[PDB]
């Protein structure tokens, strides 16, 4: 469970450098839940 | 039924009415209703504008639709009779709990017709516990630690609010000094706090509970010995939400 | 207007940028964030002098490098925020390792307002009058920042200064500039450098006064470079307008593939209600009754902001949920009442959640009947969690809505008595039907003071030893259901909260403590209330 | 916590760490380990 400015900050430890996609919601399913790095993989631009 | 006429009692030991005291807005009622052991009639429990402390003991109940223990709305009434060392012996008679403030605990302890979602809807008890370490005592001031607790949700914890009061005796009830603490900064440093001057050689009775928004811990009640909130509340449900919505919108999944 | 248009983009890397050294104006909302491997040795060498003008709001969220302002955006002047980011025009979180703010050349908003949250390096806000830039002052959110946190430096660059709460306090943006004075005159037409006031058709500073064709910002509507309150009939108006050449490439850019096909009415990309489209563009009027339905993605939609209803204007029917949870003390009054206006039906339960600046309903004025074909679970059509501050529902006296559905539900509403929620389930008619609503008759109505009854009140004359007075002891009309009387006296103001309870011929009471020429205020209040007159 | 103070509140902080040269958070730190 990640939730507020850390959670921002565990996408830099997965995309790394990739950037983010340029085109419900994250907080519904990474902080009032669990989520894993598949479930937030994709939010990195490919 | 005071806001006087039980005053003119005192030193009674028998009880021949029944209670319809009204008293609303406890060391002032302490000295006359304090004396109280046994009653042989109804009692009821009206407006209470903190805890039913008058009756010290209480060690039998009489009694003669029948109903012997009525508790009316209230709104002070946050606690309820020591479950430690006090004993109720009610025979004839029936229970009947309106008291929104009234732990879940306080009901469930009864064993030592009832609505279930009306009592108890802000039940502001605390499960957890935090035990207390890296205890320090010097002449003049007492240095305090406890573990960190963080909830789920590290923005729904506002700080911590620590309790102290001198007790040169091991019987102290929450029913003061609060002191408000600011939330520590994720990463490990322990929370703490230092007090200032104190009486030397005197117990204290020290416990921290913490504060939440709509969960949260409370240390227990601890022995050493020397040698406006609604508004904050909803800015930080606004400030919660902003902060939500900003993620939502900034990141979309593939 | 020398560039072209900008027709709206999002900013990782400083790649996509010479986009923005062309186009004056952009289109659209500007949105740089997401830069993290980013330096500020790298950043002081690209500038965009050319955007003056901001659609609708800007937004800055961890921008890895960046310093200040003044090299990104020299010549920002006004922004028209016809699209607000959450009711916000500036929004500035996360910020990273700033300093001061750079947008010097800022001098009034139309629409929307300015927040700035988690700034550890940067405090410079103290300095800046928010009060001749947007209209609104306490919808501000200045939390978080390094201005209440530490005590660093404020020092100014000779412009007057600004007294708004205290003594003059000098008001600058940056190091090397300050904040533009203008007199009282240029009330919203800026001032020129002499600060004589020009002509009222040009935003912000004027090059010239008088010159309302020699300005950076258009006040009313921009046409060939000029500043004009109405474009003449040949062209039609997103708040500029342009002729009907543009209206018709842009209808044809969006039959082909793909889209808010853009209509003739101005150019808004709808009709208004009541109206149909045929193949000139002018929205032609339509024979029989054709609601603007308006469908919700996903069914159930949350409203917490003025962006989350702005895509409802106009509609009619709403296939989904109108769920309302609005948070903070900035009170939407307006804003919901301009948005939510034209809805007549819902087909679906109305939830109101923790809303403390819903202080009224009274926003619904087309709103005929509620219907539940998308119920929730206890078959509830009208849910209320929590209203801390309610004090008025609906005016029935005008408004008539009927409801043919489910229960309702109506909890936690300290600040609504029993009297609202009775009326309107006698105007609804619900309890014409014989169901089980769901109304608490103990959190309601406690911190709510509803009368509703004007008793009389027989004064004696008063002594200085003591008051005595008596009141009429108005009976209950069912039974004897009176429990007493309360009575409060604190003092009589110019134009604690003890009470005295009184057990229930007039029983009258007494008081004692008296001084010379002093006036105490006595009222009553009945229990089952009623009140007769506030007096000193 | 002003003035005079200082040196004998700051002295049960971090205990044998003197010094580093009006809560907690700004007293762990102040002083040299």
């Amino acid at each position: 469970t990640l939730c507020g400015a850390e959670l921002v900050d565990a996408l830099q430890f997965v995309c790394g450098d990739r950037g983010f996609y340029f085109n419900t919601g994250i907080v519904d399913e990474c902080c009032f839940r669990s989520c894993d790095l598949r479930r937030l993989e994709m939010y990195c631009a490919p | 039924t005071i806001d006087t006429s039980a005053q003119e009692l005192r030193g009674c030991t028998v009880i021949n009415g029944s209670l319809i005291i009204n008293i609303r807005g406890a060391a002032e009622l302490e000295a006359n209703l304090g004396l109280i052991e046994e009653i042989s009639g109804y009692l009821k429990i009206r407006r209470s504008y903190v805890s039913l402390s008058f009756f010290r003991k209480l060690r039998l109940i009489r009694g003669e639709g029948n109903y012997s223990f009525y508790a009316l709305d209230n709104q002070n009434l946050r606690q309820l009779w020591d479950w430690s060392k006090h004993n109720l012996t009610i025979t004839q008679g029936k229970l009947f709990f309106h008291n929104p403030k009234l732990c879940l605990s306080e009901i469930h302890k009864m064993e030592e017709d009832i609505a279930l979602k009306t009592n108890g809807d802000q039940a502001s008890c605390e499960n957890e516990l935090l035990k207390f370490s890296y205890i320090r005592t010097s002449f003049d001031k007492i240095l305090l630690r406890w573990e960190p607790y963080w909830p789920p949700d590290f923005r729904d914890l506002l700080g911590f609010m620590l309790f102290y009061k001198e007790a040169p005796y091991q019987n102290v009830t929450e029913f003061w000094t609060v002191v408000d603490i600011d939330p520590p900064l994720r990463s490990q440093n322990h929370p703490g706090w230092l007090m200032r001057g104190l009486k030397p050689w005197t117990q204290y009775a020290i416990f921290v509970k913490t504060l939440v928004t709509f969960y949260g811990a409370k240390s227990d009640i601890i022995y050493v010995q020397t040698d406006q909130i609604l508004k904050e509340l909803e800015e930080s449900s606004f400030r919660k939400t902003f902060e939500d919505y900003l993620h939502n919108v900034v990141f979309v999944p593939r």
